[PDB]
């Protein structure tokens, strides 16, 4: 249901779009729309009387006008990358793939002296736990 | 990675880039107090080309701010926009320009040139790669000329080999509020046309005449002038910080349009510009905004283009647009108009087109342009100047300053030879 | 004119307090502000400690009609839209209003009648 | 084996690749991530991938060009672009600052702070290659790291690899139609550098390309991407033999051994043949008899030089898709009488024809249709004069007022250069008129 | 055996 390309006339917001076809720039953009086009038995031929709504049409008979009245993965920067990303002057911990990576998500003995008589190594343990 | 540098002096000069520094703070969606809200990403890759980092995520405006008087740095900081604003790149005197060229250049200027060179040269050394040295001041003051030109005389003898462009406020024809303009014109027209090799300078006037006419507002202040010339500075350097499919940087903007070396004058100009009311009315067609590029009252115009001929021209784009209508209607401006357009050069106008469009509107355009009419900005202040150094008006304060006559007539005889070439391609 | 008459040399100061402790670097700032009920603009004074690290300089935002949410239906400040208990958002900073003159309260008993004052200072 | 490096080098080459590539990769069934279509299957050999690409150990096959540009912009959006995790991280070298337009910026200074790397590069890369059939370049020819890097490389290439064919893709100036105003500087200049170290010039315009989409295409007011895809399509139908299986197969070197005649003769324009939409496709009988009655009209050349002022020299018809041999004969057959496509008296042959066996491909979201034919007539005629002269008639009357030279011959550099570029090309046209001399 | 197409193409054709 497009247009084709031999039409001229008036589409409308054609002249704000580009880099298209004829018949796609139009297809991509009113309830009555008709411009795309989506008893006779009775009485003989011959009558001369009166029927209302008779003097009117044509386009068919006239015992056919009698008829018609009646009817996070990928977030990495690769190598030598001359965007600006921030954080990147800042910090560190990896590679430039990585460092660009961790840049995007950070933008959103005591008491020896009283030792006597046991082991240095149990004694650490007295003093660490 | 190729970052820029901005420079700001004077009363005008300091109001303009203030107003200049917030239209890409929304343009690149900085927020007011330091940090970041932008919508889109591709406004972050190019952040550093006119700001820069620092810790905890409070981007920084990389500017340097220099006045002899304290006074408007006192409502800088008070903007909107200037709680961003470094207050090491803060250098300041204690005295008043007092409107005039001897206390901006020599004396007063010369116990200044150190402290600030030295904060200058701090983030151009600290800047990874260097790429120009943009200037906003005003020529028909004390500050612009005063010490707007040892700047640019300082930072081209320690960088001969860049860039540098400046944004000039030429005093208006018939409008004026000092009495001592081309006294601070002439002496800086010398300079500026010796070392500059890039001007984009327009009066007063004219962004009154385009407020008044094509924009249509009753009360213009200082701000929406500001705005204006702000415009068509954020679009001289769109193709460093957004991608497209014909870009002009630069560098690429200046050989491209400066045929001689010494001939370096040109005529900014906002292509997107309606009335308030007629925002609905107006189709923002790409051949239509070229059709208010190329006149004189939409576009930012000191002296009238049809009084001389264009020489080379510019037309810098922004926004998604296509390719075949820009270039067949340039070739519809040129033939069209090949009575001002110059011969001897087939190809006269730079076609440079942008990806993403600016905050508000759906596609932009900058005219950049060289024009033999400018000759008749600097007739206006020589005819000035002759009307009042004959009677030896004021003299004798830069006689005072211990500053001499003798090379006083040297930046008018060079100006009077500055517009001999221009007056050589009629 | 006849607001400029009405309501010329009546300033509204109010004294206001300011925190940034989301950031990794920042102090507990402490404001003044002025409203001029002569044409509704804002002005916002900064007061300093006696060796405070911050350059001396007199204002912090200038004489101008304050926007309402955020940097810019152009909807600004008006004296019935900040009270005592209340937050303001001048220019995305979060800023919350502690104390006021005491004219400003006499002007706010004639014309609604706000009673008992809880002020709310911050140490 | 018969790999193909492609060098493209500048803003306009990295887009007329960054669209060839595509339909590079389509043809041959290659996923935008390296690992290729691996859940069903699209028909061409685990061998039709090597001309172009280059088998690791998981599938993750790699591009075998070069993209070389001093400003970053360009090759950023392809860095951060649809097609990723798959040119090589090195096979992108980013520059830093641009050229301007200036020549100088190519062949003096910057210019050559990075042919250390990128000539570096395209050797690496021929290792790999056991049987380099050649080096057809991808850049404009009126900017600065297009006529620049590439001369540079040019010449710098051929002392190093010699013997070997350099056909070239470039966008040279249209004819009213230009951007950057230095143009008639930055070609004539390049002509100098190219003439004696490149071979064929598949040359291509703008104002054509932007014609042959609005009176063909229907497509008023096209791009650079509906551009680009177009170029791209003549080069995928130039290397066809090297990939698909046919009957009559042309290949690289053959394709300057029916083509370019005596040795600077070589200018050919380019003429892809069905172009067309989908409206008015599905309609016409693409018929191998019209889809050759066209490749030789005028309104259907992608370089604006009226081929009818002139005299055709030697005309290679690759013809991919279902073309069986016998039509082929009846349509040159046709070509030969029309008292209209004049030729000269030394090339009483004339036409080297390639019937390739493999259907067009439809780049997802393009003007081309579904068509099973076409054809590709790459013609050497003598009426690419009427594309320099005016470009040459140019450089003098602006050379004359001495315009836009002082930074050309600042940045490194020799005034004197400028004057001899126009001594060569005056040649190359003093030939062309004593070639279609009787 | 085939692959994950020609499965389904052989059950959307010939009822497998
Ligand atoms: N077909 C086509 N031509 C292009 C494209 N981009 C640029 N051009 C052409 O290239 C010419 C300018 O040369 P470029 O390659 O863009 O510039 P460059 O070689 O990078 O040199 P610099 O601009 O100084 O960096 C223009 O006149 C365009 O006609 C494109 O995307 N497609
Ligand atoms: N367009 C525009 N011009 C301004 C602005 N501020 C000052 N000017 C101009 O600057 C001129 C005087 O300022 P000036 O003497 O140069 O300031 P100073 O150099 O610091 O002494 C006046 O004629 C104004 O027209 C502004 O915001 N916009
Ligand atoms: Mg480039």
């Amino acid at each position: 249901p497009h247009y084709i390309p031999g039409y001229t006339g008036h589409c409308p917001l054609l002249r704000f779009s580009m880099g298209q076809t004829y018949g796609q720039m139009t297809g991509q953009l009113p309830p009555a729309h008709r411009t795309l086009l989506p008893l006779s038995s009775s009485m003989v031929p011959g009558y001369t009387g009166f029927v209302p709504q008779a003097q009117f049409i044509f386009a068919k008979n006239c015992s056919q006008v009698w008829a018609e009245a009646l009817n996070d993965p990928r977030k990495f920067f690769m190598s030598g990358f001359t965007g600006y990303v921030p954080r990147a002057r800042f910090l560190f911990g990896s590679s430039f793939p990585v460092l660009s990576n961790q840049a995007l998500q950070e933008f959103g003995v005591p008491g020896y002296k009283f030792q006597f008589g046991r082991t240095y190594g149990h004694l650490t343990q007295d003093a660490l736990g | 990675m190729r970052e820029i540098v901005h420079l700001q002096a004077g009363q005008c000069g300091n109001q303009i880039g203030a107003k200049f520094w917030e239209v890409i703070s929304d343009e690149h969606g900085i927020d007011p107090t330091g940090t970041y809200h932008g919508d889109s990403d591709l406004q972050l890759e190019r952040i550093n080309v006119y700001y820069n980092e620092a810790t905890g995520g409070k981007y920084v405006p990389r500017a340097v701010l220099v006045d002899l008087e304290p006074g408007t740095m006192d409502s800088v900081r008070s903007g909107p926009f200037g709680q961003i604003f470094r207050p090491d790149n803060f250098v300041f005197g204690q005295s008043g320009a007092g409107n005039n060229w001897a206390k901006g250049h020599y004396t007063e200027g010369a116990e200044l040139v150190d402290s600030v060179l030295d904060v200058v040269r701090k983030e151009a050394e600290s800047c990874d790669c260097l790429q120009g040295f943009q200037l906003t001041h005003s020529l028909g003051g004390g500050t612009g000329s005063g010490m707007g030109t040892l700047l640019i005389s300082k930072i081209r003898e320690e960088y001969p080999d860049r860039i540098m462009n400046t944004f000039s406020v030429v005093p208006s024809p018939k409008v004026s509020d000092t009495v001592v303009e081309p006294y601070n014109a002439t002496l800086s027209v010398h300079q500026l046309v010796e070392n500059t090799d890039e001007t984009y300078c327009i009066d007063n006037e004219a962004l009154y005449d385009i407020c008044f006419r094509t924009l249509k507002l009753t009360t213009p202040t200082y701000g929406d002038l500001n705005h204006l010339v702000s415009a068509t500075m954020s679009g001289v350097t769109t193709c460093l910080r957004f991608p497209g499919q014909l870009n002009a940087d630069l560098r690429k903007l200046a050989v491209n349009m400066v045929p001689f070396p010494r001939l370096h004058f040109f005529m900014p100009g906002f292509a997107p510009l309606t009335s308030r009311g007629s925002q609905q009315y107006r189709a923002l067609t790409v051949p239509e905004l070229t059709q208010q590029m190329f006149d004189a009252k939409n576009m930012m115009a000191a002296c009238d283009p049809r009084h001389g001929r264009y020489l080379t021209v510019a037309a810098v784009f922004r926004g998604r647009m296509s390719m075949k209508e820009v270039d067949e209607q340039m070739l519809n401006v040129q033939n069209k108009n090949s009575s001002y357009f110059v011969e001897w050069i087939p190809n006269n106008v730079k076609t440079a087109v942008c990806d993403i469009p600016p905050r508000g509107l759906k596609m932009s355009a900058t005219f950049i342009g060289n024009s033999t009419a400018i000759q008749e900005l600097f007739k206006r202040i020589s005819e000035q100047f002759t009307a009042m150094f004959r009677r030896k008006a004021f003299l004798h304060w830069y006689t005072g300053e211990g500053m001499d006559e003798m090379e006083f007539t040297e930046a008018e005889s060079n100006m009077n030879d500055l517009v001999s070439e221009y007056q050589q391609y009629q | 004119l006849k607001q400029f008459l009405e309501y010329d040399r009546k300033v509204l100061r109010f004294f206001c307090v300011w925190d940034d402790s989301g950031s990794v670097f920042g102090d507990r700032r402490e404001l003044i502000l002025h409203y001029f009920l002569s044409d509704d603009t804002i002005e916002i004074k900064e007061v300093l400690p006696h060796n405070s690290g911050r350059d001396a300089m007199s204002l912090f935002l200038q004489r101008r009609k304050l926007p309402k949410y955020g940097p810019p239906d152009q909807e600004f400040y008006k004296d019935t839209d900040l009270s005592i208990g209340t937050t303001i958002n001048v220019w995305g900073r979060k800023v919350l209003l502690c104390d006021c003159d005491d004219f400003t309260k006499t002007y706010y008993r004639t014309k609604y009648g706000i009673e008992n004052f809880t002020s709310i200072p911050c140490k | 084996m018969r790999e193909c490096i492609s060098v493209h080098v500048g803003q306009a080459g990295v887009q007329i690749g960054n669209a060839c590539w595509e339909l590079y990769c389509l043809e041959h069934g290659i996923q935008p991530d390296g690992q290729m279509p691996s859940d069903k299957t699209i028909g061409g050999g685990d061998d039709s991938f090597n001309t172009f690409f280059s088998e690791t150990g998981a599938g993750k096959h790699v591009p075998r060009a070069v993209f070389v540009d001093l400003e970053p912009t360009v090759i950023d959006e392809v860095r951060t672009g649809t097609y990723r995790q798959l040119f090589h991280p090195e096979q992108l070298i980013t520059g830093k600052e641009d050229a301007a337009n200036n020549y100088a910026r190519g062949h003096y200074t910057i210019g050559k702070e990075l042919i250390d790397l990128v000539l570096d590069r395209i050797r690496k890369l021929a290792d790999q290659c056991t049987g380099l059939q050649g080096f057809l370049i991808f850049h404009s020819f009126g900017g600065g790291t297009g006529s620049g890097f590439t001369s540079l490389l040019m010449e710098r290439l051929s002392v190093d690899y010699g013997k070997k064919s350099k056909l070239e893709f470039s966008i040279y100036p249209a004819p009213q139609v230009s951007t950057a105003v230095v143009e008639p500087y930055n070609s004539i200049l390049t002509t100098h550098t190219t003439l004696e170290h490149s071979d064929c010039a598949f040359m291509v315009d703008n104002e054509a390309i932007y014609d042959i989409c609005r009176r063909n295409l229907d497509i008023e007011r096209p791009t650079y991407t509906n551009l680009n895809r177009l170029i791209g399509q003549i080069v995928s139908s130039i290397t066809a033999s090297l990939r698909f299986d046919g009957a009559l197969n042309v290949d690289l070197t053959e394709f300057q051994t029916n083509l370019v005649p005596y040795p600077r003769i070589h200018f050919p324009l380019a003429t892809y043949a069905p172009v067309i939409s989908a409206e008015k496709a599905y309609h016409e009988q693409l018929s191998v008899a019209e889809i050759t009655n066209a490749c030789f009209e005028p309104a259907n050349q992608m370089v604006k030089c009226d081929p009818r002022h002139g005299k055709y020299m030697a005309c290679c018809l690759l013809y991919r898709g279902d073309v069986v041999p016998k039509d082929v004969n009846a349509a040159i057959a046709t070509i030969k009488t029309k008292r209209t496509i004049q030729f000269v008296d030394w090339c009483p042959t004339g036409f080297k024809v390639g019937i390739n066996y493999q259907p067009p491909t439809v780049v997802p979201g393009g003007d081309l249709a579904k068509v099973q034919r076409a054809v590709c007539m790459l013609s050497n005629t003598t009426a690419i004069a009427e594309a320099w002269a005016r470009l040459d008639h140019k450089f003098d009357l602006m050379y004359a007022k001495r315009a836009f030279v002082h930074w050309y011959v600042g940045e490194g550099m020799e005034e004197g250069e400028f004057s001899e570029a126009r001594e060569d090309m005056a040649a190359l046209e003093k030939d062309y008129e004593e070639v279609g001399m009787d | 055996d085939c692959d994950p197409f020609t499965r389904q193409y052989y059950q959307e054709k010939f009822g497998i």
